[PDB]
């Protein structure tokens, strides 16, 4: 993907 | 101060000239919260089908955001711009200038 | 030459008005390519230039799934900011998040960027090394704990470095007649009088692209930083920029100030001067 796939928390 | 009061500009895409076609522009940046309201008048009342850019914001976080309309300016005519926000007891009415 | 492409979320609770909103957009240098609004009726990323559109459906799913995904994630960062700062969920507040790379001349990774906000404020960034964090306060120190453990930084560099800069090439290239062009600023200068004793020049520069521009005014080769009013740079609506520059003169001094103009457009810096006869 172009934008940024990830995802973790705060 | 967490919420900052935004600042505004309004002013034409090409340089005017009465009777031609033309773009009115009132670009309100550096305000924070996101929650604004503009509107651009023509001898006071409001002009509806009015358009604007997608949020977005700059490096010290603040928003800006362009509103825009098709006008054709004359001689007589009075345009300007209207903006409340959370900073602003009254809302703000910025008078179009053609030569700012 | 340098070139940069930049993410920009927002996402603000609205408690008692619906669920948060989450808005993204994306950039090349000063162009807006993208967009995704999760306040849409069918929420979608969809195209703001017209060197996106060539990409495939494989394209817009894959965005708009991330972007789904982020909207989510974001809504539940919102309530852990709550816990960290000890807040009402009765309040409306915002997170901002930018993120991107900037390309050096040789068309290589200069710098990468990630940065957080709450309520406008910083909260955290990734370091320039891509490998560690600097927190604002100690509720990000808490997220960097977390982040630390969870080697996110290393899932930054990855994307930064990789894809980032592939994206980024690859929308140069397509987007090379107007990304890869510079339009030199439109100039002119004004005089207004103010009083029959004192006038305004305004130095003007109109339809440049990208935005990034010096306009300043002299006086027998002295600039005027203190005494000159500068107006922020603002866009015209059609992709490029204007802005101006102006000073208030004693009447019949005009001829001793000049406006010095500089922007990757032009093959020269200009040196502009009132010319009523022209």
């Amino acid at each position: 993907t172009s934008t940024l796939q990830e995802q973790i928390g705060w | 101060m967490i919420q900052r009061t935004p600042k505004i500009q309004v002013y034409s895409r090409h340089p005017a000239e009465n009777g031609k076609s033309n773009f009115l522009n009132c670009y309100v940046s550096g305000f924070h919260p996101s929650d604004i309201e503009v509107d651009l008048l023509k001898n006071g009342e409001r002009i509806e089908k009015v358009e604007h850019s997608d949020l977005s914001f700059s490096k010290d976080w603040s928003f800006y955001l362009l509103y825009y309309t098709e006008f054709t300016p004359t001689e007589k005519d009075e345009y300007a711009c209207r903006v409340n926000h959370v900073t602003l007891s009254q809302p703000k009415i910025v008078k179009w200038d053609r030569d700012m | 030459g340098s070139h940069s492409m930049r993410y920009f979320y927002t996402a603000m609770s609205r408690p008692g008005r619906g669920e948060p909103r989450f808005i993204a957009v994306g950039y090349v240098d000063d162009t807006q390519f993208v967009r995704f609004d999760s306040d849409a009726a069918s929420p979608r990323t969809e195209p703001r230039a017209p060197w996106i559109e060539q990409e495939g459906p494989e394209y817009w799913d894959g965005e708009t799934r991330n972007m789904k995904a982020s909207a989510q994630t974001y809504r539940e960062n919102l309530r852990i900011a709550l816990r960290y700062y000890n807040q009402s969920e009765a309040g409306s507040h915002i997170i901002q998040r930018m993120y991107g790379c900037d390309l050096g001349p040789d068309g290589r990774l200069l710098r990468g960027h990630d940065q957080s906000a709450y309520d406008g404020k910083d909260y955290i960034a990734l370091n320039e090394d891509l490998s560690s964090w600097t927190a604002a306060d100690t509720a990000a120190q808490i997220t960097q704990r977390k982040w630390e453990a969870a080697r996110v930084a290393e899932q930054l560099r990855a994307y930064l470095e990789g894809l980032c800069v592939e994206w980024l090439r690859r929308y140069l290239e397509n987007g090379k007649e107007t990304l890869q062009r510079a339009d030199p600023p439109k100039t002119h200068v004004t005089h207004h009088p103010v009083s029959d004793h004192e006038a305004t020049l305004r130095c003007w520069a109109l339809g440049f692209y990208p935005a990034e521009i010096t306009l300043t005014w002299q006086r027998d080769g002295e600039d005027q930083t203190q005494d000159t009013e500068l107006v922020e740079t603002r866009p015209a609506g059609d992709r490029t920029f204007q802005k101006w520059a102006a000073v208030v003169v004693p009447s019949g001094e005009e001829q001793r100030y000049t406006c010095h103009v500089q922007h990757e457009g032009l093959p020269k810096p200009l040196t502009l001067r009132w010319e009523p006869h022209h």
